[PDB]
């Protein structure tokens, strides 16, 4: 199975 | 803390960094993110087949 962090942030 | 990869969709460089962009399992596409290739060590197989396919296309 394929897993990752998600990116909840970001540029503002 | 981690989450399960349906695939990715796309591909894009900012910054001089590669980014993908995520479809998450069990989600839709407004939940899709853009990830750094760094996050992305686990989705080896995703990652290819995105890659393949993108080469198929040229």
């Amino acid at each position: 199975k394929q897993t990752a962090r998600k990116s909840t942030g970001g540029k503002a | 803390d981690v989450f399960e990869v349906e695939k990715i969709l796309d591909m894009k460089t900012e910054g001089g960094k590669v980014l993908y962009k995520v479809r998450w399992k069990g989600y839709t596409s407004d939940d899709d993110t853009w990830e750094p290739e760094i996050h992305l060590e686990d989705c080896k197989e995703v990652l290819l087949e995105f890659r393949k396919k993108i080469a198929e296309n040229k």
